[PDB]
DNA sequence: CCTCGTAGTGCAGATGCGTC
DNA sequence: GTCGGACTGAT
DNA sequence: ATCAGTCCGACGACGCATCTGCACTACGAGG
């Protein structure tokens, strides 16, 4: 075989592709002995979109050689927008047509199979920035969206001061200020403080990134450093890893 | 003459299916059943609705009664009741018709009886080749998956599975085979391939949740025809001619 | 009822074949003579291409280009993109749909079960259906309206399915104007040409044409002269001629000339029967909805009984006295949220004439009576400004006025004509008003 | 001044639904009540909003004549971003407005103080020949049930009876409202008539949050009354005038 | 408390009007 | 508006 | 052989109306 993958949760797979499509219109998907790894970055390179799939979620795995299909989310997204039945059976295989997504839902007993045209290509190695981010924590999911929708209406800055291990968010402009606090798990679930620093990140891209945290019912890990790119780690409920890299813009 | 149906929700779908397809129609109240046939000015649709006079709380007819309406207006006020509620309708003069919402603080309404003239449509004696009984709610999945990007639906009557798909930018084939969760009854007859309009199969898909077993009846050299089954042998006969030629 | 749309279609066919206005008018007169009553007003409204003159304030039809393309594709049962491409090729959408009715047709549903009942269409039912289609907004709007429009389009014949497209565009490409129809009616009903002045004045009275036509076809030419200029149906402002500023105005007038100023902005007209405010634009359309606050200055600054005045609409700087561009003012006249920019967009109702006040005919008087009338019925304030009557001596003083205007900006100087026969009529261009412009 | 309202939902709701007739308002901080009495741009419907000294637990009184306005859109949009029944708190700054949410976490906002003042309260003291009481939910349901039919609305009355009737060319709306059926009790008056524009009295239905019940005073050719009672001695009023 | 679903509800995405 | 740009007579 | 008025429709570039689709969303409906 050259294409044999099966994923448990149709909703998790579609949320994955939604998070990826919110950052671009093309798809990069490489599949090898480690499973399926994915990556996509915007031209300005301020956000990062990577889809890592642990090779245990896939019920059936069968490949011939490490390959990558030049897939594009242009029209297929609204076609795939009719996948339901929670963990409905979804699988992908190979055909000379180019791609054939198979989704079967047992809520009413139907079969969704579609056709795409996208040829194969070449694989790229695992590509993740390596850095130490002393401050790290995994929190709830609505908290980040709250931060996005409460900071997007005062400007564009996004500065974090966790001094004395007491998290403070201060952003916006001088007049339309914002004061908020994050103590030890009072709205959070897990917190770890190692250093005191400032962030000064881009908040529009903050909302853009948090747009992709609808559905992943699991406390996602987050870390950052002093003016370093911020890291947000997500563990998919069915399975798959997709993280965030808020690339800063120096001290402008 | 007075009529109250304990439910109003049934009297929302048989108006949404009737709102867009035609501007005005005639409620031919009869001594036996509720005769409501409404052609379309476009002449590319035909929706006929037959309700036995037993859904109401035992309300009897006195004589033929011709209540005109305005579709948009008719559905404008009927959207009031979201809880369990009924509505009382009666009239005396053949000019004024009295419609009165009940349950909550009584709301009565006098509506002018309009006049619309239309010709009688000949009855249907057309045999067909497909006799599927697929999940009624699954048709929602099929249509909202196929005609979301396309502008034309096409059907093939295969040996033991309904082959609805739309080609073009992509071919989206979804099947409801006998095995998994699809058909419950089907007569094959003959192989048939046909296509239908992208909107006239979009309007007729918000009256679903009254029955739960359609019987699509069509074939080659035959226009589309489906009808649900309401309470007491309900008969909502909808028609649709094939596209292109 | 018994009539048909075929005959008017044929006459339209034999309408774009004569470029002589001395010939087409006679054929139009013969057509109107052979036309039938009880539908002639609707026929006329079809001729000018409007279901109803917009002094009634009706919302405009929403059909345009792409909607018509889609409807044509629907009625023809033909590919939408093919018709889009053909329209991109051939400019006339009428020809775009014309070939789509004879070589191939639309099957539909009625006919397969067996029924033979369909005859020629008539102007009465078509007009009624179009009127029903006209506003019919609702919420689930466009699908129903386009369905009915395409159905009626399919309800025709291949030859006649060309004028309808233009009938929806907003113009009739037969080159037959309104004055030509007026003179044709004068020739036909009157028999002599002298029945043209009464038609002219009748048009001067009301902005309508259908009611005037029906009262003409009911009794006759007579019983129209004593019809006073009534509050209600609007009366359009007169026109003028454009030219330079030569040594011509003083000699043409002959004596002391009424030196006025060239103002800017959308004009105004008011029709108040002491109870309600009717405002009509420079064209024949209400602006009360977009101008709620101007219906109030008239009630207090102008004192008397039912009166008719003509004004103008231009913004004023709020910081101090300074004019504002019409382009900036365009944004104000679009929204229902009046109480966010109307108070920040001050507009003065400049008055230059009091047309019809003392409950009887007034427009047949020279240009001193109205000028003196307007100076008295006024309230001292800066919110309303009147004709700044400045009297000069010669061109050098006249050029001084233009220099002052240029220093203060604005359009410039406009001068009217005063004489015994020089009166504010309705129609033509005339020398009554002279507007000056240059580079 | 420091405020802390136990209902961050209902107070935001009432301010938002009153921010559809005004475009600006002022707060007069005093000993026992901070009032909101503004006049509509159309000079059609005047509205006044009063609050007690007990609406908000933990309230602080600083000065007797603190007068603060705002910009309507800023406050409306900011308080559109309120999550649930969180113990919203406020503080008064001499030159700016200070907001600080307090729920599952701690938020805050800041808004400047804009100078504005226009006090023209039209004294009413009118002899309305009617007085009746009904509960908020019924009123909201009946108002919004027939709003989307036009603009004609006539509040005709009878002897100790209050009735809503809406008339259109193609159809009409009659809503019987007797104390027998749904009109509570305390009905008194005589046969009068009046009329009001549909939208003007329709858009003031979103007062179903800080609501206990409501009264109704009206008559003929007399400004209609709409007293929207609020918990603990609160009530906002919507004085509209007949056409 | 845990699932829907459902009519609202706000937000882009179209097309067309009246003014030069 | 708007400027052509065609259409009607005359010395 | 040449002049003075004089009627009559294209010019497209559009700001904003107004519907349409169309993802979310708080609340009701039952286990
Ligand atoms: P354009 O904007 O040039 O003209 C619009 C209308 O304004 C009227 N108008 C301008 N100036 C005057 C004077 N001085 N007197 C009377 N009317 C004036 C024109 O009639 C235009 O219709
Ligand atoms: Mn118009
Ligand atoms: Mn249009
Ligand atoms: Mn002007
Ligand atoms: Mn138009």
């Amino acid at each position: 075989m050259a294409f044999k993958i099966v994923y448990p949760n149709a909703k998790d797979f579609f949320s994955f592709i939604n998070s990826i499509t919110n950052v671009t219109d093309s798809i990069i998907l490489n599949f090898t002995e480690d499973g399926i790894f994915s990556r996509h970055l915007t031209e300005d390179k301020v956000l990062m979109a990577i889809m890592r799939i642990p090779k245990d979620v896939l019920s059936e795995y069968s490949i011939d050689s490490p390959t990558s299909v030049k897939l594009d989310v242009s029209s297929v997204k609204k076609i795939l927008s009719k996948a339901s039945s929670k963990k409905a059976t979804i699988e992908l295989t190979e055909t000379d047509s180019g791609l054939k997504i198979i989704i079967r839902d047992e809520k009413s007993g139907a079969k969704s199979t579609i056709y795409i045209k996208a040829e194969k290509g070449q694989v790229e190695q695992l590509t993740e920035p390596k850095v130490n981010l002393a401050v790290n924590f995994t929190t709830d999911e609505s908290v980040l969206n709250v931060i996005a929708a409460d900071v997007t209406l005062v400007g564009e800055e996004m500065r974090i001061s966790t001094e004395e291990d007491k998290i403070k968010i201060e952003a916006g402009e001088e007049g339309k200020r914002y004061v908020a606090f994050l103590m030890k798990d009072k709205p959070l679930k897990e917190l770890s403080i190692d250093t005191s620093a400032s962030s000064s990140y881009s908040a529009e891209m903050f909302k853009d990134a948090v747009k992709g945290l609808r559905g992943f019912s699991a406390p996602t890990m987050v870390s950052f450093g002093e003016n370093l790119p911020m890291k947000i780690d997500v563990e998919a409920v069915s399975g798959g890893h997709m993280i965030f890299w808020i690339a800063p813009r120096l001290l402008e | 003459m007075k009529v109250v149906y304990d439910d109003v929700r049934v009297l929302k779908d048989i108006i949404q299916a009737l709102a867009r397809l035609v501007d005005e129609a005639v409620l031919k109240f009869k001594q036996d059943s509720v005769e409501l046939v409404a052609l379309d000015r476009a002449h590319i649709s035909l929706i006929s609705v037959n309700l036995p006079r037993e859904m109401f709380k035992e309300y009897d007819v006195n004589d033929e009664f011709k209540f005109g309406f305005n579709t948009q207006y008719l559905m404008k006020i009927l959207k009031v009741a979201k809880r369990k509620e009924a509505i009382e309708i009666a009239s005396e003069s053949p000019d004024s018709v009295i419609i009165n919402i009940i349950g909550s603080t009584n709301r009565e309404f006098n509506v002018r009886n309009l006049e619309v003239s239309e010709q009688e449509i000949p009855e249907i004696n057309l045999q067909f080749d497909i006799s599927a009984t697929i999940s009624s709610d699954g048709f929602k999945s099929a249509i909202s998956e196929v005609s979301t990007v396309t502008d034309n639906v096409v059907v093939e009557g295969h040996e033991d599975r309904i082959l609805i798909k739309a080609e073009g930018e992509s071919e989206v084939e979804v099947e409801f085979s006998k095995d998994t969760g699809g058909l419950q009854d089907l007569e094959f007859s003959k192989e048939s391939k046909n296509s239908y309009s992208a909107e006239y199969l979009d309007d007729v898909l918000s009256l679903t949740k009254l029955s739960d077993y359609v019987k699509i009846s069509f074939g080659n050299q035959k226009p589309l025809q489906l009808f649900f089954n309401m309470e007491g042998g309900g008969k909502v006969t909808y028609l649709l001619a094939p596209k292109v030629l | 009822s018994h009539m048909e749309f075929k005959v008017i279609a044929e006459y339209f066919d034999k309408l774009e074949k004569i470029s002589s206005r001395l010939q087409l008018t006679a054929l139009l007169a013969d057509l109107l003579s052979k036309s039938d009553k009880t539908i002639i007003d609707k026929v006329v409204y079809i001729i000018q291409g409007k279901l109803w003159p917009d002094f009634l304030g009706y919302p405009e039809l929403g059909i345009g280009e792409k909607f018509l393309i889609k409807a044509i594709s629907i009625a023809t049962n033909t590919d939408e993109n093919s018709v889009e491409n053909l329209y991109k090729t051939i400019g006339d959408l009428g020809e775009v749909a014309r070939r789509l009715k004879s070589k191939q047709q639309s099957t539909g549903i009625l006919g397969f079960l067996g029924t033979t009942s369909k005859e020629s269409l008539t102007v009465d039912e078509v007009y009624s259906t179009l009127s029903k289609v006209a506003l019919t907004t609702g919420e689930g709007s466009r699908d129903l309206k386009i369905r009915l429009l395409a159905g009626l389009l399919k309800k025709a014949d291949p030859l006649e399915a060309k004028f309808l497209v233009r009938f929806v565009e907003g113009r009739l490409r037969v080159g037959i104007g309104d004055a030509t129809v007026l003179d044709a009616m004068a020739i036909a009903f009157g028999g002599g040409q002298s029945a043209s002045e009464i038609i002219e004045r009748a048009y001067n009275l009301r902005a309508d044409l259908g009611n005037i036509a029906k009262i003409i076809v009911e009794k006759g030419i007579e019983a129209l002269k004593t019809l006073k200029p009534q509050v209600g149906i609007p009366i359009r402002p007169m026109l003028a001629e454009r030219l330079s500023n030569p040594e011509e105005i003083l000699k043409k007038m002959g004596g002391n000339a009424i030196v006025d100023y060239k103002y800017d902005g959308e004009r105004a007209q008011i029709h108040k029967k002491e109870d309600k405010i009717f405002i009509f634009s420079r064209r024949l359309e209400n602006i009360t909805s977009q101008y709620p606050d101007v219906v109030d200055y008239v009630s207090k600054y102008i004192e008397g009984k039912e009166f008719i005045i003509e004004g103008e609409i231009v913004a004023i700087d709020p910081e101090s006295g300074e004019m504002r561009p019409f382009q900036e003012l365009m944004h104000r006249k679009r929204k229902s949220d009046i109480y966010e920019a109307i108070k920040e967009y001050p507009v003065n109702v400049f008055l230059f004439d009091l047309m019809y006040y003392e409950d009887v005919d007034y427009t047949t008087k020279p240009l001193e009576a109205r000028r003196k009338l307007l100076e008295s019925i006024v309230k001292p304030n800066d919110y309303v400004k009147i004709a700044h009557h400045i009297q000069a001596n010669n061109v050098e003083d006249l050029k001084s006025f233009f220099y002052r205007a240029i220093s203060e900006g604005g359009e410039g100087v406009m001068v009217k004509a005063i004489g015994k026969d020089a009166i504010y009529q309705a129609g033509a261009r005339g020398w009554l008003w002279i507007k000056l412009k240059r580079d | 001044m420091k405020a802390k309202v136990i209902d961050a939902v209902s107070f935001s709701y009432i301010l938002r639904t009153v921010g559809d007739f005004l475009s600006e308002a002022n707060f007069i901080v005093t000993k026992e009540g901070i009032r909101v009495s503004g006049i509509d741009p159309s000079r059609v419907v005047f509205l006044d909003i009063f609050l007690p000294s007990s609406y908000f637990e933990g309230f602080e009184v600083s000065q007797e004549k603190e007068i603060i306005g705002f910009k309507l859109e800023d406050v409306n949009d900011i308080l559109k971003r309120v999550l649930k029944d969180d113990t919203l708190i406020l503080s008064s700054n001499e030159s700016k407005l200070t907001l600080t949410f307090d729920g599952e976490f701690t938020r805050s906002f800041e808004l400047p103080l804009i100078q504005v003042e226009s006090t023209q309260p039209p004294s009413v003291n009118l002899e309305f020949p009617f007085k009746a009481q009904l509960l908020t939910i019924t009123f909201a349901d009946i108002i919004d049930e027939l709003s989307d039919l036009g603009e004609v609305l006539n509040i005709h009355s009878k002897e100790n009876k209050l009735y809503f009737e809406v008339i259109g060319d193609l159809s009409t709306a009659k809503v019987e409202l007797s104390t027998d059926n749904g009109t509570l009790l305390e009905a008194s008056g005589a046969d009068v008539s009046s009329s009001y524009g549909m939208e003007y009295v329709a858009n003031t239905t979103k007062m179903r949050r800080a609501s206990d019940s409501m009264e109704l005073y009206f008559g003929s050719q007399i400004p209609l009354k709409l007293r929207f009672k609020l918990p603990q001695e609160g009530y906002g009023d919507f004085y509209i005038a007949p056409r």
